[PDB]
């Protein structure tokens, strides 16, 4: 229980500090084909 | 003749099963062990280290310091083994607010003779004779004189205290060091002092154990001339919308029961617009449409309520500072209604008997033959069951393990018929006169043994029918 709203900000090598531009760690935006693992909390996609 | 009575039947003989699936998937009802539970850690409690000053028996007006510096003080700062732990299965959420509705001066006109003595008191639920000046001492706004209409909240309506859309308030901290804080000063103060007619107040619930929200307002009714009345209408609210494998199961069976009242809709207006029209003196076509008008309710709003419900929970962490986080009482006054009207229905739907007669209960209550012809089984079949159980006791006494204890072979022959056989050992014991004792038993339970019930069975049916037969063709 206890979920929440994904992340989909940018981070860093550790974790977030964007200091000078593009997060060395990006998003890498999710497709619209193929997705829909559905696993055990919730139905999950092919973002992170 | 032909074709309504195979057609219609079936169709709701369908809808009925299709309806209590969904029945058995709403029937949660853990409200027995997540409300009742929570409702004795919070209104079952001593005040004091032992008295009768309980929430089930208030203690006294001026018992302020004692009433909230008690129970309610341990659900701010509830330690266990400031702070959320009472037995270990509820937590705390939103912030505390507590409404003191005091009922100032303007109870009753002062005139110049008798003013002296007494003319402001705890009166009936005013506008000019609420809390006009300080309720008691209070520099400031400790007892706030203010009418808070614009606080967003509608009156109750209560019966045994009338409540209005104004009123003295205050909310609390994140903590209790603040909220005891203020309760002291409110008691060295007066806040809730004599004038105070009746004290509300509102509170929410995680309960991380088994997830769900608790909604719960109290009300004491301190009677001006004497007593307290308590009030405590507690009730949980949940969304499981989709993690699971079997409330999908639940949503299709949902759009199963859509379509069928879609089907029943469609069908009901041309029995009106076709067929002829104003006839209604049947009380069966009645129910026809009732049944369906209920029925579109509870689908526009199962659907909105989940939507708020949904939109409510995803701002549950803004709170922990924030002001007031008691808006949610507009939710339940529709979930208990959609609790209400479900069952509204659901009897009414199955309260159809235009398939077959319901003074003919005569045929469900003589079935009591087949009870007795039950009991005369029962004593037939023990016999031989218990002679089985002393051979295998004897013979088998000593070596097996299983038939060791004669409360034990009882166990084991149960075991034999749910097929859970062994026979390793069974016959290892003794070579001969054991295996004959499994393949007789066999060879009488499962075939001469077992059939005798199912005939009786089938027997009961047949004369049922017959009955039946007989006196609906006389």
């Amino acid at each position: 229980s206890a979920a929440g709203g994904f992340s989909t900000s940018d981070y860093d090598v550790g974790w977030e500090s964007p200091h000078n531009g593009s997060g060395t760690w990006a998003y890498s935006a999710p497709d619209l084909l193929g997705a829909w693992s559905w696993g055990s909390c919730a139905v999950y996609d092919s973002g992170g | 003749y032909l074709k309504s009575v195979l057609r219609e039947l079936v169709t709701y003989l369908l809808f009925l099963i299709v309806l209590c699936i969904l029945t058995y998937g709403m029937m949660s009802s853990n409200v027995y062990y997540y409300t009742r539970m929570m409702s004795q850690l919070f209104l079952d409690t001593p005040v004091s280290k032992t008295e009768k000053t309980n929430f089930k028996t208030l203690s006294s007006m001026e018992d302020f310091w004692k009433f909230t510096e008690g129970s309610l003080l341990d659900g701010l700062y509830w330690k266990m083994q400031n702070r959320s732990f009472i037995f270990y299965e509820n937590l705390l959420l939103g912030v505390p607010r507590i409404r003191q509705l005091r009922v100032r001066n303007g109870s009753c006109s002062i005139p110049q003779d008798l003013r002296d003595e007494i003319k402001e008191c705890y009166d009936v639920y005013s506008v000019s004779s609420e809390d006009r000046a300080p309720f008691g001492p209070r520099n400031g706004t400790a007892w706030i004189y203010t009418s808070e209409k614009d606080l967003n909240g509608s009156s109750h309506w209560g019966i045994i205290a009338t409540y209005s859309g104004a009123g003295y308030y205050l909310d609390l901290s994140r903590t209790r060091e603040e909220t005891a804080a203020q309760v002291a000063s409110l008691k060295k103060n007066v806040w809730l002092d004599r004038g105070t007619r009746a004290t509300f107040i509102d509170f929410s619930v995680y309960n991380a154990n088994i997830n769900l929200f608790c909604v719960v307002r109290l009300l004491v009714e301190f009677p001006a001339t004497g007593g307290v009345i308590p009030s405590w209408q507690f009730q949980p609210l949940k969304l499981i919308r989709y993690v699971t494998t079997f409330d999908f199961f639940l949503a299709a069976c949902e759009i199963i029961f859509c379509f069928f009242i879609f089907y029943y809709v469609v069908e009901e207006i041309l029995e009106i617009r076709i067929h002829k029209l104003h006839y209604f003196r049947s009380f069966w076509n009645c129910l026809d449409v009732v049944i369906v008008v209920l029925s579109v309710v509870a689908i526009g709003i199962n659907i909105y309520r989940t939507s708020n419900v949904e939109v409510l929970l995803q701002f549950l962490e803004d709170q922990n500072t924030f002001p007031n986080f008691e808006h949610l009482a507009y939710w339940q006054i529709q979930f208990n209604n959609i609790a209400a009207v479900t069952v509204f229905f659901v009897w009414i739907k199955l309260f159809k008997f235009i398939n077959f007669n319901r003074t003919m209960s005569q045929l469900s209550t003589t079935m009591s033959r087949c009870a007795k012809d039950l009991f005369g089984f029962a004593i037939m079949f023990f016999i031989i069951f218990l002679a089985y159980a002393q051979l295998a006791y004897l013979v088998f006494g000593t070596q097996v393990d299983d038939f060791s204890t004669f409360q034990e072979c009882i166990f084991t022959q149960f075991r034999i018929i749910l097929g859970d056989i062994n026979f390793a050992e069974i016959e290892e014991a003794n070579r001969v006169l054991g295996p004959i004792y499994f393949t007789t038993f066999v060879f009488f339970m499962f075939f001469i043994l077992l059939n005798m019930f199912l005939a009786i069975i089938n027997d009961t049916y047949s004369e049922v029918k017959s009955d039946l037969a007989q006196q609906k063709a006389e």
